[PDB]
């Protein structure tokens, strides 16, 4: 069965490691620590075709790691997540495509815009600047939440998607 | 009073006299997060030599483990915190503890390249050749990885 290495990348606090959590385990955490970083693996059937599913979940990034920059160079998928109440976050993405671009040296990496924390009632972050940024990096953006599990499986499914074109 | 939120922070941020006087007022050493992490775990995870000790002896459970079946010794492990890896042994922390993916301390070391610590593991009984449930053993990872050094290591 095909493995996909699937790197999660963005900013501290917008939902990493909750959108990993509910994807294996279904559940939603509040207070995960945010700087444990691991990888964590799941059985999943896409299309009809059981794969294996490598996550590697970015913490800690203020320090350096070598297990992180080889899922880095070897990755063959990256969700950047976004929250959409946090404009930094946002404007992170930027700096998060142009690494992958220079690591993976190729201006076309299978990469999905991530925009998490979707069931929040306040939203800093409008779908129109998200949709024209994934719109201008030729990707999907898909909205998620974590918590309410909304999109979660959509957002890993279409990067596996991503990774077969 | 929830002394128990105010020691884990105080394990996590590495104050250790804040650490002494909250046990000192019978905040319990086996307190947890909503995902199971202890004192320890925090302690542990984030390097923090002095408390892991002084938590270790005040009862502290050294097995304890997170919601996704993490020892202190686990975590230890995948950031490189030798001495703290160390002494988790010295009070009778299992070398071979599996996580919920059937991972123990062996492979998270192995895979980080934590060679030291896979060093040291091994000499404590760690069996380089369990497999976590998906089949990979820490020779899987080492040839996974092209880490020629750890290759080394788990043979001559
Ligand atoms: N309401 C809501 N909260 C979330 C969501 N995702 C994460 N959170 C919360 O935001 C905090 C950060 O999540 P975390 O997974 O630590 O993000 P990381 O730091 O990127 O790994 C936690 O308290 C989570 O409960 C979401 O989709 N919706
Ligand atoms: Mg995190």
């Amino acid at each position: 069965m095909t493995e996909y290495k699937l790197v999660v990348v963005g900013a501290v606090g917008v939902g990493k490691s909750a959108l990993t959590i509910q994807l294996i385990q279904n559940h939603f955490v509040d207070e995960y620590d945010p700087t444990i970083e691991d990888s964590y693996r799941k059985q999943v059937v896409i299309d009809g075709e059981t794969c294996l599913l490598d996550i590697l979940d970015t913490a800690g990034q203020e320090e350096y790691s070598a297990m992180r920059d080889q899922y880095m160079r070897t990755g063959e998928g990256f969700l950047c997540v976004f929250a959409i109440n946090n404009t930094k976050s946002f404007e992170d993405i930027h700096h998060y495509r142009e690494q992958i671009k220079r690591v993976k040296d190729s201006e076309d990496v299978p990469m999905v815009l991530v925009g998490n924390k979707c069931d929040l009632p306040s939203r800093t972050v409008d779908t129109k600047q998200a949709q024209d940024l994934a719109r201008s990096y030729g990707i999907p953006f898909i909205e998620t939440s974590a918590k309410t599990r909304q999109g979660v499986d959509d957002a890993f499914y279409t990067l596996v998607r991503e990774i077969r074109k | 009073m929830d002394l128990g939120k105010k020691l884990l922070e105080a394990a996590r941020a590495g104050q250790d006299d804040e650490v002494r006087i909250l046990m000192a007022n019978g905040a319990d050493v086996n307190a947890h997060d909503t995902f199971g992490f202890t004192p320890l775990h925090l302690a542990a995870l984030y390097g923090h030599l002095e408390i892991v000790e002084v938590l270790l002896k005040n009862g502290a459970d050294v097995n304890a483990d997170d919601s996704y079946g993490r020892t202190p010794l686990h975590l230890a492990a995948m950031r490189g915190h030798l001495e703290i890896v160390e002494v988790l042994l010295k009070y009778g922390a299992d070398v071979n503890a599996a996580d919920e993916e059937g991972r123990t301390p062996l492979h998270l070391a192995a895979k980080r390249g934590h060679l030291e610590i896979v060093e040291v593991l091994l000499k404590n009984g760690a069996d380089v050749n369990a497999q976590d449930k998906f089949g990979k053993t820490a020779f899987d990872i080492s040839i996974d990885n092209g880490n020629e050094d750890l290759a080394e290591i788990l043979q001559k």
